[PDB]
């Protein structure tokens, strides 16, 4: 209770494993990534997919 | 960020002293002197 003003779309919710908002994960899956090599991808390009 | 051959991982957390990679640092502390690697 903050005086009428609710911040629940810019607060975490802790459902989901990352701790991120609502408007938060709107603003993540609103940009597409480029999906680069900064989690390793080796295993991806020697199996032939 | 790949991975490490000679630094051993503690479930602790201190201030960044060498960083590696995506939230892990490594640092040369003693508890003998070792080459340690956390979060
Ligand atoms: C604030 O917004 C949430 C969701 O939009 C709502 O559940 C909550 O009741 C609102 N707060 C108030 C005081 O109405």
């Amino acid at each position: 209770y903050f005086g009428g003003f609710n911040f629940s779309q810019i607060l975490p919710d802790p459902s989901k494993p990352s701790k991120r908002s609502f408007i938060e994960d709107l603003l993540f899956n609103k940009v597409t990534l480029a999906d680069a090599g900064f989690i390793k991808q080796y295993g991806d390009c020697l199996g032939d997919i | 960020a790949g991975c490490l051959i000679g630094a051993e991982y503690v479930n602790n957390s201190y201030e960044c002293d060498i960083p590696i990679g995506a939230g892990i640092c490594a640092s040369y502390q003693t508890q003998s002197q070792s080459i340690i690697a956390y979060t």
